[PDB]
């Protein structure tokens, strides 16, 4: 009946497989493959990685609305719930916190306990202090929610794998898409 | 009978190990069960070289057992559970698993003489460690394998040749074998090897170079110190680099072609000058302290090579020494189709031409 | 023997796995060496195309350019081929010890358990020419269920459809120079008998 | 129960890795006297005195010499070709058959961190020196 229960509720049918040894080393060899081509550049590939995020949020929207039938969000309440109660539940067996919203409560962030998508990794020196990894979450997070008529930006502040402090992702609501009834 | 021996000989030892007390005795107990073990495998091809295991298991146990300095003196009683044991296994004219199985027991008694002998016939001792290493090395050679014990047990035996003042030097004279351990895989051997070879360079006295082909140089001193200037550990050690270089230019004997990986020079943009385009400035760096070098970098044209921006006079001392490099003569009225053959040669009375 | 360790939802991967293809069209298209969309960052723009006019842009491919794109689609199932059968090396299979001269027992290694990691299910059937040619069968490769083709235009759709296969051919050449070496092997079609693809190697 | 020196050998004769504890000071340590072992322990997978009998699935470990007052274990994990080799000297050892288990957990520990290390992706494929400054700053962190 919660978003709790149906969220856990879906694991007992949804067809699942390995999160290491598979998916890890995915997304690593991916980003080796836009580290090798651009010639070691750290910012066209947070370029690339956001746009093919974006496609794929734009394309995993609809699975999620059709394996869980909600109604449509409208707040930063309902989606800080429906978010870190039923999606990274049934997508990556994890659950994030929600914390630091603003007065208005337009904003919150997003710190993340367990990220499967790296996974002993220890990015090297030079891209320490010049590169975000798990970019391809912060493009699902776009697309997905562009897609529920919400126009949204999604960026990272700081992560595990480079600074002591966790990882956590920021979030405005950045108005919201008006639906466009008439003919003209 | 034999599988049933051996499950009740281990079955019976933990059941007789279950009883704590009298474990001094129980020692004569444990050799009462060596010994029904080995009337079993009386006659065994390989297994009796594991029944050498089942003895060097309880010789490591029994190693295990004894715990004292005097108890050395007992391993010397485990010479002679060696020695006896090597009179076990010496009933054979010549084999290829029976070597080894002496080899192995030699280098375990001679382990044990060296444990024993250095607690407290100084000179007879290298005499002694030497006809001992000698019978393991012809031992190990004697086989169809097993080249790399026999290169460190020779290594040893040059070592030993060191440790009292020798003009004859088998390691040294064995540059083979010094770029065997040292080309690829070995280091640390091979700065050891190098540092004997170069102490044995600097006590020879002599110009009579390897007779093995046609090297007769006083420079195959430098020969190997480029390597051992290349294998060196840091800035520390760089006086020998630096000694050897002296020594090289000393004893110059010009001849050479050095590969020039410890030094390492970056080009940058061509440009012109006053009278003569001075293009292709490039930056430096090296690992020893002073060098002076009319290092010429070429360029290969379509049909034609220019081989020019050389400096003869060189006070660098730094890496990236941003050297100007002016280019005079330019071929093709300065074309653009010259393309990069740099031999980057800079030669210091001996060629480098990376 | 059956072990309940952590795991995470097929259908998320299996669309990354789809979506591998035009990611490497894109970073192929734009290598930034000097209809699409635009995106508003913050001081900040992106500009991409989507997925299936990618796809048609493969249609529209200069030939050099296509094997351009695929070799880089065996380079990336080559490296999670040698990552993954490293990480197979933790399962202890006891078949093998190294440069296969048993071409075979290691085929029967492939099919019962990297098959099974990655689709779910073994690949149902192998022939043998014993000249080190191979001949591996599938009813059902599973990453092409979801592609529809389109009415009545399959002389298209076979070509859209065959550039994704060069994924398990780094699959299998990664892990065969995991093992050692690199030798010739090929895609094949094999329309199916009864209600998906072919393998050849050496 | 800590080692003395540990090994790690490819299916070539190149070492991966020759790291010993305590390298800051010198403390009468010779590496020299730990490459020698490593030399020969290569030489010794190929004797008849030892084999790995392949029956069971699971990897076994053997007990190929003792030299200098250190013993050392080799465990050729079969299929990759990778030779590994960790060292202990007699006053660490009690002589006990429960050290024989944690042995082995200590040669599975390492065996983890190294297909770990290597299973970096944004490593350039190649021999670089950043897998062996990784291994050594994962092996520092199991061993102060």
């Amino acid at each position: 009946r919660s978003l709790k229960a149906m969220g856990e509720e879906i694991w007992k049918n949804k067809t699942e497989k390995i999160n290491t040894e598979l998916f890890t080393l995915t997304y690593g060899s991916i980003v080796a493959q836009l580290c090798q081509d651009y010639e070691r550049d750290f910012n066209k590939v947070n370029d690339h990685l956001y746009s093919m995020g974006y496609n794929i949020g734009c394309r995993l929207i609809e699975d999620f609305l059709a394996r869980t039938a909600l109604p449509r969000c409208e707040n930063l309440v309902k989606t800080s719930e429906v978010l870190s109660k039923c999606a990274f539940k049934i997508f990556l067996n994890i659950t994030p916190n929600i914390t630091n919203w603003s007065h208005n409560k337009d904003t919150f962030s997003l710190i993340l306990d367990e990220n499967p998508l790296a996974d002993f990794v220890e990015l090297p020196m030079d891209a320490m202090k010049s590169l975000w990894y798990s970019n391809i979450l912060c493009g699902v997070l776009k697309g997905s929610l562009e897609m529920v008529q919400l126009d949204c930006d999604v960026w990272f502040v700081s992560d595990i794998l480079r600074g002591d402090s966790q990882t956590e992702i920021k979030v405005k609501l950045n108005r919201i898409l008006k639906d466009e009834i008439p003919i003209g | 009978p034999f599988e049933s021996s051996s499950k009740s000989d281990e079955s019976l030892g933990s059941i007789i190990i279950e009883g704590t007390l009298d474990k001094f005795q129980l020692h004569k107990y444990f050799f009462i069960r060596r010994l029904r073990l080995l009337k079993l495998e009386d006659q065994t091809l390989t297994a009796f070289v594991g029944a050498f295991q089942l003895i060097k298991n309880f010789i490591e146990s029994i190693s295990i057992e004894y715990r004292k300095s005097v108890r050395l003196l007992e391993f010397k009683h485990y010479f002679i559970t060696s020695m006896l044991s090597y009179f076990e296994f010496e009933n054979v004219s010549n084999p290829l698993l029976c070597e080894i199985k002496a080899e192995l027991l030699m280098l375990k008694r001679d382990n044990w003489v060296q444990g024993v002998m250095a607690t407290s016939e100084t000179v007879f001792q290298e005499n002694f460690l030497t006809l001992t290493k000698e019978i393991l090395s012809l031992f190990n050679k004697c086989e169809g394998k097993r080249q790399r014990i026999v290169d460190i047990l020779s290594i040893e035996i040059g070592l030993l040749y060191y440790q009292g003042k020798k003009y004859e030097e088998a390691v040294s004279l064995f540059l083979s074998c010094y770029e065997y351990y040292t080309q690829t895989n070995k280091n640390s051997i091979g700065l050891k090897i190098l540092q004997v070879f170069i102490d044995s360079l600097s006590h020879c006295p002599k110009l009579d170079v390897l007779q093995i082909d046609g090297e007769s140089v006083s420079a195959s001193a430098v020969l190997t110190n480029a390597f051992l200037n290349i294998l060196k550990l840091c800035k520390d050690n760089d006086s020998k680099e630096i000694w050897w270089k002296k020594f090289m230019d000393l004893q110059m004997k010009v001849h050479l072609a050095r590969a020039n990986v410890s030094a390492i020079e970056v080009n940058l943009k061509s440009y012109g000058f006053p009278e003569d385009i001075s293009t292709k400035t490039m930056r430096l760096s090296l690992k020893n302290m002073g060098g002076d070098v009319i290092v010429f970098g070429a360029s290969d044209f379509l049909l034609k090579k220019g081989e020019n921006k050389l400096i003869l006079e060189c006070r660098d001392i730094m890496y990236g020494e941003f050297s100007l490099l002016s280019f005079e003569i330019i071929v093709e009225g300065i074309t653009f189709v010259k393309e990069f053959p740099e031999n980057q040669d800079e030669f210091i009375v001996v060629p480098e031409i990376y | 023997f059956e072990n309940s360790l952590p795991k995470v939802s097929q259908s998320v991967y299996q669309m990354l796995l789809n979506e591998m293809v035009p990611l490497a069209m894109g970073i192929e298209r734009q290598i930034s060496g000097d209809i699409k969309r635009l995106k508003i960052e913050e001081h900040h723009t992106v500009d991409i195309i989507r997925s299936h006019n990618l796809i048609h842009e493969l249609y529209k491919a200069d030939e050099e350019e296509k094997e351009k794109v695929l070799a880089r689609l065996r380079n990336i199932g080559f490296q999670i081929g040698l990552k993954l059968s490293e990480l197979l090396i933790f399962s202890n299979n006891p078949n093998l010890k190294f440069k296969e001269m048993d071409l075979l027992l290691i085929m029967k290694f492939i099919c019962r358990d990297v098959w099974k990691q990655i689709f779910g299910k073994q690949i149902d059937n192998l022939k043998t020419n014993h000249r080190g040619t191979f001949y591996l069968l599938d009813y059902d490769y599973r990453p092409i269920q979801s592609f529809s083709l389109e009415e009545d235009a399959k002389n298209e759709e076979l070509k859209m459809i065959e550039p994704f296969l060069e994924i398990p051919v780094g699959i299998i050449r990664g892990v065969l120079s995991s093992l050692g070496y690199s030798s010739e092997e090929v895609i094949c079609l094999a329309s199916f008998i009864d209600r998906g693809v072919s393998f050849h190697v050496q | 129960l800590r080692p003395c020196f540990v090994s790690l050998i490819d299916e070539s004769d190149k070492p991966i890795l020759i790291y010993v504890p305590n390298e800051a000071e010198n403390e009468m340590n010779d590496v020299l006297k730990y490459n020698v072992l490593s030399n020969i322990s290569l030489d010794y997978f190929e004797s008849a005195l030892v084999e790995w009998h392949s029956l069971d699935s699971k990897p076994l470990l053997k007990s190929i010499f003792q030299l200098e007052g250190v013993s050392v274990f080799a465990m050729l994990i079969k299929q990759t070709g990778l030779k590994i080799v960790i060292g202990f000297e007699q006053k660490s050892l009690s002589g006990a058959d429960d050290e024989f288990e944690a042995i082995n957990q200590i040669f599975e520990t390492v065996r983890k961190i190294y297909i770990r290390v290597k299973c970096n992706p944004l490593l350039v494929s190649g021999d670089e020196k950043s897998i062996i400054k990784s291994l050594e700053r994962k092996f520092d962190e199991l061993f102060i």
